[PDB]
């Protein structure tokens, strides 16, 4: 199936199964290889089968959501804070 | 770079559980395989409910055990806050009396 | 065929001391400068290594000694040469070395 | 020496046994030719051991150490480390065993 680059996707890869974003990345493998791999045991990055290319693995970001309220006494206001995403997935 | 060896292990510690957490995610902890979806993949779910207590027991446990050292560990660093506090209050704002507690 | 010449030669295995080798990548995952550890089969290091001479010439004029034995697999096997001018090829790897079973 | 793996074949035989192959050739009129050159090579046998395997920043492996060598390299593989700092570290227990 067509390859989706920056854009979370569900994935296999040569039966290996996981969800990330995948992009282009420059760590170089050696030929024979497959998988990169994290110091956690993670699948970190993956070579794209048909076209040999070096396509890390980031999961879809995840935050805390975190309600920012004065007390509910003063206002019915809230300002949400996404922890820890670039704004777009909003 | 040793003199610093108080505030990098604190730092390593903190790594260090990190990494064995993550860890526990591989192992597995009695049940038939470590990835959560292959024990929903090759088995029908009446058993792989067995199966996934196994982990959950096993992970969920695995939890307790790593909060269970941050409270701990915490609870040293809360010691350790309060004798900073302590000395900045009293060595750096005030100047201490107090023989060899500050030096 | 089958012509043969054993040709068979006596002396002790002339033995070494593989010093740091048969360190081989147990996987085809890229990983960089992290200390990885898996328990699987290796050729140990400061091992026992046989140099053994296929064909050995000890001069007085020729005396070419065929030895190379048949040799058992193991767990698993290692090996090691230099010939400048190849005069190795393959191996029979096998079980019988004969019929009656496969043969590598 | 790092080794790659050159092609991961469906064998599903055991081997056992085996012995290497030659290239020989034939001479003429001299006081059949056979024996072309001078041949010798090395053989050693494999073992299960835990090595440590230090990656470089592009993959090559150069230092790697067994745990089970001897008491000094059961240590490095609980340390993870090449580099041991000065200190004591405690190996994997020992215990005496029935006669
Ligand atoms: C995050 O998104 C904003 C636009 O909403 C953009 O200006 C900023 O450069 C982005 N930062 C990152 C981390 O890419």
């Amino acid at each position: 199936t067509n390859l989706v680059k920056n854009k979370c996707v569900n994935f296999n890869f040569n039966g290996l199964t996981g969800t990330g974003v995948l992009t282009e990345s420059n760590k170089k493998f050696l030929p024979f290889q497959q998988f990169g791999r994290d110091i956690a045991d993670t699948t970190d990055a993956v070579r794209d089968p048909q076209t040999l290319e070096i396509l890390d693995i980031t999961p879809c970001s995840f935050g805390g959501v975190s309600v920012i309220t004065p007390g509910t006494n003063t206002s019915n206001q809230v300002a949400v804070l996404y922890q820890d995403v670039n704004c777009t997935e909003v | 770079a040793s003199a610093l060896g108080k505030l990098q292990d604190v730092v390593n510690q903190n790594a260090q559980a990190l990494n064995t957490l993550v860890k526990q995610l591989s192992s597995n902890f009695g049940a038939i395989s470590s990835v959560l979806n292959d024990i929903l993949s090759r088995l029908d779910k009446v058993e792989a409910e067995v199966q996934i207590d196994r982990l959950i027991t096993g992970r969920l446990q695995s939890l307790q055990t790593y909060v269970t050292q941050q409270l701990i560990r915490a609870a040293e660093i809360r010691a350790s806050a309060n004798l900073a506090a302590t000395k900045m209050s009293e060595c750096v704002l005030g100047q201490s009396k107090r023989v060899d507690f500050c030096g | 065929q089958c012509v043969n010449l054993t040709t068979r030669t006596q002396l002790p295995p002339a033995y070494t001391n593989s010093f740091t080798r048969g360190v081989y990548y147990p996987d085809k995952v890229f990983r960089s400068s992290v200390l990885h550890s898996t328990q699987d089969l290796f050729l140990p290091f400061f091992s026992n290594v046989t140099w053994f001479h296929a064909i050995h010439v000890s001069g007085t004029n020729g005396t070419k000694r065929f030895d190379n034995p048949v040799l058992p697999f193991n767990d698993g096997v290692y090996f090691a040469s230099t010939e400048k001018s190849n005069i190795i090829r393959g191996w029979i790897f096998g079980t019988t070395l004969d019929s009656k079973t496969q043969s590598l | 020496s790092a080794l790659e793996p050159l092609v991961d074949l469906p064998i599903g035989i055991n081997i056992t046994r085996f012995q290497t192959l030659l290239a020989l050739h034939r001479s003429y009129l001299t006081p059949s030719g056979w024996t072309a050159g001078a041949a010798a090579y090395y053989v050693g046998y494999l073992q299960p051991r835990t090595f440590l395997l230090k990656y470089n920043e592009n993959g090559t492996i150069t230092d790697a150490v067994d745990c089970a060598l001897d008491p000094l390299s059961e240590t490095k593989c609980t340390l993870k480390s090449f580099t041991v700092e000065k200190g004591i570290y405690q190996t994997s227990n020992f215990r005496v065993q029935p006669t």
